[PDB]
DNA sequence: CCCCGGGGCCCCCCCGGC
DNA sequence: TTTTTTCGGGGGGGCCCCGGGG
């Protein structure tokens, strides 16, 4: 079959700041901004999924209403945006003449700009000092770090959190609403807990769902989106015999078809973000859990040593 | 054209006399005096130093953190003295060749410009190279350019930068007259505060102004931008929602090696609350802010602190010893990382074994003062002087039987009894004999003072050497000078 | 290139159809599913080597646009170039216009995709989420920990388990069809046992008793043959060292571990190896037993891993294995 | 030099030919047969399909006994073809089951000699069928203004829009600097029938190529003086050149219109 | 397509006059008036300063029903003048308070119009005022002679110096690699009067140059014929080409005694 | 026959985890 | 209160030289 299902995640991406859920706060300032204008160099951070670009667009879209195709330059990681672009594109839009409403602004949307270079971003701060009059600039990254200080210090900082289930839900309900989907609450719950907060994830599950096995319930789910193996690492670094942490290594990972550096990588990020345990206990199970990494990555990547290391950390536990 | 409503605060309350200016009021009169006796130092072919010392310095080199108001301050003094500015930024190609055509034709020239507007200093150029530090590049990035043309200029010269603590500015070491700008004091950015908030009609607190600039961290530019993005909706800047704001607005910043060394070894982030408040994923992050820098300061400054975390029956000396096998292990990590093989993704597992788990092992109060990593300075000394030794063990290869190794434990000692102590003892009349044995080994005179180097403890010649007479070394110079000798490795 | 007999059987056996994938039913129905009405997302399928990944898409490929797929899909794999200009250019040129044959939608394999560099998935992020309405993406991966989250959040995941053993003799029965091969129950235990979920080693052993076999017409594929091919010891022979060496002396366990690997020249990795399962089933009283025995054991394979002195390293395993099973008196 | 033997009366002919579409496909299969030499390839990105077809009266003689298929990297081909004088007839040599190709350069007016050899590589390509589409609209213009008019509008922008209307043809490009429009009408000229602009209309069309593509496909114009350009939607555009026993064809698919 | 409307008969010409400084300057204010077009602009380094100005009479047509001013990239408007044929009429249009102006390309011969639209931008200079000064010496001098001294000296040294003197003009351009010395006599041909060399002599000059700045005012050659050179002790000097209709001035600051 | 535009190498400079 | 090692990738400056126009 040639024909293609246009995806929920953009068949129902929001178009208007209304529509975003989540972050109350920053949504409420941006719908502000656009109701009144003078919209301010601003840089919006956060994690994968959760409605940055969809803001920087709803936004920028509210803002200008039929000047959007003459007064938005949108730049991504799929785009160059070397120094070169940076001074003579980018220049240029800033400086072209453009007559707009009385409160508005020519708007370059910089998406994904933690990738940008060093250079192209030293570059910007003159560009965007001098033509402050008439552009806007709007960055969104996922590691606001990336961004060089001089330019964080001429944009407002605007740091979007994780959704809560709550959100989540309400949205995957009304889009259930929409698409007339049948489904049950364990499934709903289902699909929420696998997400972790990531819309995108949440919607394109409960698509993938309905288009697999159209019931959305709790089996199809976890039938279609498999459970998440940075928990069944916590259980196995937190089991009490080193038989049982043995058995979880032997039967839900290495049997799974999880390869060894996935499983010791893991195993060092749970250990890591491990608060329950004493961050003495955690630095010896760290460096037990590195040399063992260091020797997969020297070849050996065998059953035998993360058995070691599991025993390894048995011995520490004990 | 452009209503004044629709403009930044930032760009509506820019500073438009150098008095309205807050804070650094020491630099900025600094650089107005340095700037306006110019002259009178060209005069004297920039020689004759004046009351403040700026009269060598034929260029200022103005540096400080971010937003304090350099390139404000610097544009202010160069309009207020009349002179023409030819301003360039990080937004202009400034590469060798770049340089060498437009900027280095402007520092003898002219000014067109300022023939046609007319002071007796308007037809002049103040360059004003803002954003050097933006200037990626080594010889061929212009840094090299402008440090040159900061020896050579006929007219006054200014470079903005932020971090002049950096290796891409070594070659204005000494070519600028340096000004620092310092994070400006709470007192001085209140009145503007104050008036900003009475002008755009929005409740302030006197109080809640330190806050705002603790928050910042010395910003101006960006404490006007936070209160305008809170005025925006909450007009209200009360006591009851301080907290939310400074959490909202707290800058993500870098830690610089100096405070890096402390937090790390600081014992209060190792204790069960201080471990809560200040996760582990914190200190590896605090490592990552520079993993180039961070395992050095580690290791120089953990052997200098009165620890507060050592365990019941634990001395000092044994925590010091597992930090310092940690530390082995971690340059084994670091050998593995920067191979061949580029194996980058243990870098994590190298800040726990580099950094972390040593500083928790002898985390507490610091001994002294944190110092700077000594090993760099070895490094190179060490890389001189087997550079010097194998210079001279491949002068004298077709004499000996032996490495370059070999050469240093065994033959330098003997050398020196030939080559130093006859001097030492015999005095004038060892000269010929000891070009003799330079004869037979291709040693030059530069090989000699090479190897009267190399000795350590109880054999070093330095004092020695200079307590010989000045007579007894002018003749060796001038005999050795006014005689043929052989060459081990000719070149053709 | 003259005919399909000179190939391979690795190669000579790859699927054409999705009805010829075997071991991976949920995941070639759930794509079969998606396919059949038109709602392909983009896919993501992760798993271990020879486990059918490519085999899949490829076939998913010739379902979709038939025989002239080739023309009508762009693959690219890790012995392409896949920078960041080639995302920019050649992929985003591919994703944004038209097919030249068809009028249907362009699907894009990027296999072994864990081996593209950080910039390029990055790139690839605003390409994929710009073009869904006429492109689909299929990453493949063994190794997931070299997805960024970004791409990951884009894709729907299916994971390809290790080959179960009722596919693995099916395919063989199939094999053994076309070669005229005869295969003995106790060669195709052991076969499937040394496979561990792998077709191309099964492949490769097979064709490999088939080339030992003096007469293939009629000569049938015992263990045995397996064993001497693949030059891997026999339970028998684990079972006796390890039996030695838990019942015996030094000296006698010595010997009996020297004669055992001189007798057909088995390799000391293997065994310790086989060993390791066989005591994985032991129930033993005292955890520390485990301990020891699983830290020495790896510590002997990672130095073994490096070359050394074999009969020093067989002397270690020895004493490791009587040093731990000492713990279990008292 | 025994199955193929066929040579090129001017060995610029063959040169010009490969340099048409040398910058746009790398690996090209060319099949010799008794009425000729045909090639077909797809470019890397799959967007644009070469067609190239040279009957046997371009050679001064032409000998195949059976087909051959010969894989070859366009890249080193030229190379060897810039070897070749313009006075020097271009011999293409081939054995049975070739590994290499043979290209005879003579000159007997010098008595001249110059024999290179360009290793075969194994391209498995299956000719497809370029089934034949009754096209909305069928131009045919001078290659010259094509070629102007495509690099004119290169420069504003990476997508140049085709309109096809009643009695009129418009190029348009819209980009970051500005707008361009170039408009042409169906003109006839008794006296110089060459600079004369047809076109044949049965449904208005539009499409937007790349800039890119476009620019690839003007370089035949250096094959014929006129450049046939068929559009239809809902089908890839056709540019081709004519020569004197052949052509050279460029299918270009139009960008998605969303 | 109301307000302003100059038809320029070859659109080569307005190409020509762009051409001749693009190359030192790259953003220009042109202000068109019931007189013309007027366009003043300074190159990055403020050392040299380019002023073009091109009468009614220089257009098949024109009407300007009230002032207006245009921000232009030279480079943009060098990009979309390079696709308009030789014999071709160019029309610039444009309309109250313009976002954009429209470049139209006609050919008579042929039914074909080009239309282009090049995007405005906004520049704010302060126009500087060149009132008449007396300078001491003014030369006219052959184009091409000219062109050629300056691209000769320009690769000895970085800086020319010109000594204008009693029936003498003097070109030095003493560097590091060596020098370069050339003199100039006046003299006059009646058979080719476009070669001859005048000079018009009062008091003694010697100025030095900046040789890149040279070269860039040497791209007006094609421009007129003979370029002339007005000089002054201190004041910078004027370097004119000549256009049918008006003129294309560089004035160029002298590098400091 | 000579000058100018623009493709292609050549050389050097900086990053690298979550 | 100052300043190091290696592949591979990516970027960016610098020529070089073929081609095409005049
Ligand atoms: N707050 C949200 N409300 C509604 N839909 C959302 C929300 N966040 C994400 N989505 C949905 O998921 C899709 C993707 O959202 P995005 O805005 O692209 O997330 P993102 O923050 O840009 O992810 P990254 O950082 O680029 S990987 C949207 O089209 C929406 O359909
Ligand atoms: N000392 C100051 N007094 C008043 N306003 C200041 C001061 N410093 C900064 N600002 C404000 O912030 C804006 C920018 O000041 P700048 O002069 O650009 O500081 P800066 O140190 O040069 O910033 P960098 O180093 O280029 S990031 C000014 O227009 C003022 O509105
Ligand atoms: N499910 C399967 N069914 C039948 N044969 C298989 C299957 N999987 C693998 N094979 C065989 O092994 C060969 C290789 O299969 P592949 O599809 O290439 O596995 P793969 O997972 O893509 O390998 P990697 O990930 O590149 S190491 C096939 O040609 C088949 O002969
Ligand atoms: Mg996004
Ligand atoms: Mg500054
Ligand atoms: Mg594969």
């Amino acid at each position: 079959t040639l024909s293609l299902q246009l995806p929920w995640v953009e068949k129902y991406r929001p178009q208007v700041l209304s529509d975003i859920v989540g972050n109350k706060e920053t949504i409420d300032r941006l719908q502000q901004i656009a109701k009144d204008g003078n919209m301010p160099h601003m840089i919006i951070s956060g994690m994968p999924g959760i409605g940055k670009t969809t803001s920087v667009h709803c936004l920028a879209h509210e803002l200008l209403g039929r000047s959007y195709a003459d007064g938005v330059l949108e730049l991504n990681a799929s785009d160059d945006r070397g120094i070169d672009v940076v001074r003579n594109q980018i220049k240029h839009f800033a400086q072209k003449k453009l007559h707009l409403p009385p409160g508005k602004h020519k708007i370059v949307i910089l998406d994904e700009a933690d990738s940008m270079t060093a250079g192209a971003q030293q570059a910007l701060r003159r560009t965007m000092e001098l033509y402050s009059n008439s552009t806007r600039f709007a960055f969104a990254c996922n590691q606001s770090n990336k961004i060089i200080e001089p330019l964080q210090s001429r944009c407002a900082i605007l740091r979007y959190s994780k959704l809560s289930d709550e959100d989540v839900l309400k949205r995957l309900l009304q889009i259930i609403k929409l698409e007339d989907v049948k489904y049950t609450n364990d499934g709903l719950e289902a699909i929420i807990f696998t997400a972790e907060g990531d819309m995108r994830q949440a919607i394109n599950n409960l698509q993938s769902t309905v288009a697999g096995h159209g019931l959305v319930n709790a089996d199809n789910v976890f039938k279609i989106v498999d459970s998440p193996h940075p928990l069944i690492v916590k259980k196995m670094l937190l089991a009490s015999n080193l038989e049982d942490s043995i058995q979880i290594l032997r039967t839900d990972l290495w049997k799974k078809g999880y390869s060894s550096i996935d499983i010791v990588t893991t195993s060092f990020r749970v250990t890591k973000n491990l608060a329950q345990v004493k961050e003495s206990v955690r630095l010896e199970m760290i460096k037990e859990i590195g040399l063992t990494h260091m020797r997969i990555l020297e070849g050996v990547g065998t059953y035998l040593q993360l058995a070691s290391m599991l025993a390894k950390i048995h011995k520490l536990n004990n | 054209v452009v209503r004044e409503e629709d403009k930044l605060w930032t760009v509506k309350y820019a500073p438009t006399n150098l008095q309205q200016v807050c804070g650094n009021k020491g630099s900025v009169m600094k650089l107005k005096n340095w700037l306006a006796n110019w002259e009178n130092s060209k005069k004297n072919s920039f020689k004759h130093a004046g009351k403040d010392g700026s009269g060598v310095f034929r260029a200022a080199m103005l540096y400080g953190p971010p937003g304090i108001g350099k390139t404000t301050a610097a544009h202010l003094v160069a309009q207020e003295l009349g002179y023409d500015i030819l301003e360039q930024n990080a937004s202009d190609v400034r590469s060798k060749t770049l340089l060498n055509a437009g900027v280095k034709n402007a520092l003898d020239n002219m000014s067109v410009v300022g023939y046609f507007k007319h002071n007796l200093n308007g037809k002049h150029f103040v360059i004003i190279m803002d954003e050097v530090d933006g200037m990626s590049g080594g010889d061929r990035g212009g840094v090299g350019q402008l440090a040159q043309f900061c020896r050579k200029t006929s007219t006054p010269l200014i470079l903005i930068c932020n971090e002049r603590n950096l290796p891409k500015m070594r070659p204005f070491d000494r070519v600028c007259l340096d000004i620092q700008f310092r994070r400006p004091d709470a007192n001085s950015i209140k009145s503007r505060l104050m008036t900003i908030a009475i002008r755009e009609k929005f409740k302030l607190d006197p109080n809640v102004i330190d806050r705002l600039i603790q928050t910042t961290r010395g910003d101006i530019r960006q404490v006007i931008n936070l209160l305008s993005t809170i005025s925006t909706t909450t007009k209200t800047i009360n006591h009851e929602n301080i907290n939310e704001i400074s959490k909202a607005w707290e800058k993500n910043i870098a830690l610089k090696p100096f405070d890096i060394a402390h937090k790390m070894l600081d014992g209060q982030i190792y204790s069960d609350i201080g471990s809560r408040n200040f996760t582990l994923n914190d200190k590896i992050a605090l490592y990552f802010d520079d993993f180039d820098f961070t395992p050095l300061m580690i290791q120089e400054n953990y052997l200098s602190t009165r620890p507060s975390v050592l365990k019941p029956g634990q001395s000092h000396l044994e925590a010091v010893a597992e930090a310092a096998n940690c530390i082995s292990l971690g340059d084994i990590v670091e050998k593995k990382i920067r191979s061949s093989e580029q194996l980058w993704s243990l870098l994590p597992l190298h800040a726990v074994l580099s950094s972390v788990y040593p500083a928790s092992k002898v985390a507490g109060h610091m001994a002294g003062r944190i110092n700077f990593t000594a090993w760099l300075g070895q490094n190179s000394k060490s890389a001189k002087y087997y550079r010097l030794l194998q210079e001279i063990h491949y002068h004298t290869r077709l004499g000996t039987s032996t490495d370059k190794i070999g050469l240093r434990l065994d033959y330098l000692p003997t050398f020196r009894k030939r080559l130093l102590d006859p001097f030492l003892k015999q005095g004038a009349d060892a000269i010929s004999s000891v070009i003799e044995v330079m004869d037979d080994y291709y040693l030059t005179k530069e090989d000699w003072d090479s190897i009267m180097e190399f000795f350590v403890g109880p054999d070093v010649t330095t004092a020695i050497i200079k307590k010989i007479p000045a007579t007894v070394k002018s003749g060796f110079t001038r005999k050795y000078n006014s005689m043929t000798h052989p060459v081990a490795i000719y070149r053709t | 290139k003259r005919s399909k007999e000179n190939l391979p059987w690795v190669e000579k056996y790859r699927p054409e159809t999705l009805d010829e994938v075997y071991g991976q039913n949920e995941v070639i129905t759930t794509v079969r599913k998606f396919v059949d009405e038109g709602k392909l997302p983009h896919l993501l399928f992760y798993g271990p080597p020879g486990t059918g990944k490519t085999s899949t898409i490829v076939a998913l490929a010739r379902e979709i646009y038939g025989k002239n797929y080739s023309n009508m899909v762009l693959e690219l794999n890790a012995s392409d170039d896949r920078g960041i200009d080639v995302v920019r250019n050649q992929i985003k040129d591919f994703a944004s216009t038209r097919q030249i044959f068809s009028k249907g939608f362009k699907l894009i394999i990027l296999d072994e995709a864990d081996a593209m560099t950080n910039a390029a998935q990055n790139a690839l992020r605003r390409v994929i989420e710009r073009y869904t309405k006429n492109t689909r993406f299929c990453v493949l991966a063994n190794y997931a920990h070299k997805l960024t989250p970004a791409l990951l959040s884009r894709c729907t995941r299916f994971r390809f388990q290790p080959l179960p053993q009722e596919a693995i003799e099916r395919r063989i029965a199939n094999v053994l069809v076309h070669e005229k091969l005869k295969l003995s129950p106790n060669a195709e235990k052991a076969l499937i046992e040394l496979s561990n979920g792998d077709m191309r080693r099964v492949l490769n052993v097979l064709q490999s008793c088939k080339a030992t076999l003096d007469n293939p017409d009629e000569d049938e594929i015992s263990d045995d043959v397996i064993y001497e091919c693949c030059g891997a010891p026999r339970p028998s022979d684990l079972k006796a060292v390890l039996k030695s060496i838990l019942e015996d002396d030094w000296g006698t366990a010595h010997y009996t571990l020297n004669k055992v690997r001189s007798a057909k020249g088995l390799a000391l990795i293997d065994l310790i190896e086989g060993i390791v399962k066989i005591l994985e089933d032991y129930e033993l009283q005292n955890e520390e037993t485990r301990v020891h025995l699983l830290t020495k054991l790896a510590d002997i394979e990672y130095s073994i891993s490096k070359g050394g002195n074999d009969q020093i390293q067989g002397s270690a395993v020895i004493g490791a294995i009587k040093a731990s099973f000492e713990n279990e008196t008292k | 030099a025994s199955m193929l033997e066929a040579k090129f009366e001017e060995a610029s002919l063959f040169k010009r030919i490969i340099d048409g579409f040398k910058d746009c496909v790398q690996l090209v299969n060319f099949q010799c047969k008794e009425d000729g030499i045909i090639a077909q390839a797809v470019d890397d990105s799959r967007v644009l399909l070469v067609s190239l077809e040279i009957g046997v009266e371009a050679f001064q003689e032409y000998r195949c006994d059976h087909p051959v298929t010969l894989g070859m990297d366009l890249t080193s081909l030229s190379k060897i073809l810039r070897c070749g004088n313009n006075t020097d007839t271009l011999t293409l040599i081939a054995d049975n089951t070739p590994d290499s190709i043979i290209l005879l350069f003579e000159d007997t007016k010098k008595d001249r000699i110059a024999e290179y050899s360009l290793k075969l590589m194994d391209i498995d390509a299956d000719f497809l069928k370029i089934e034949e589409l009754q096209y909305d609209s069928t131009l045919s213009l001078p290659s010259s203004e094509f070629s102007k008019i495509v690099r004119d509008l290169s420069q504003l922008s990476d997508s140049i829009n085709i309109m096809i209307t009643k009695e009129t043809i418009k190029f348009v490009a819209d980009g970051d600097i500005g707008s361009g429009s170039v408009i042409i009408k169906p003109f006839v000229d008794m006296e110089h029938p060459e600079t004369s602009i047809k076109l044949e209309m049965d449904q208005p069309v539009d499409l937007t190529f790349g800039a890119k593509y476009l620019l690839d496909i003007i370089k035949g114009s250096s094959l014929s003086d006129r450049v046939g350009i068929r559009l239809s939607s809902e089908a890839p555009a056709l540019f081709q050149f004519d020569l004197k026993s052949g052509f050279l064809q460029f299918f270009l698919a139009p960008k998605f219109n969303d």
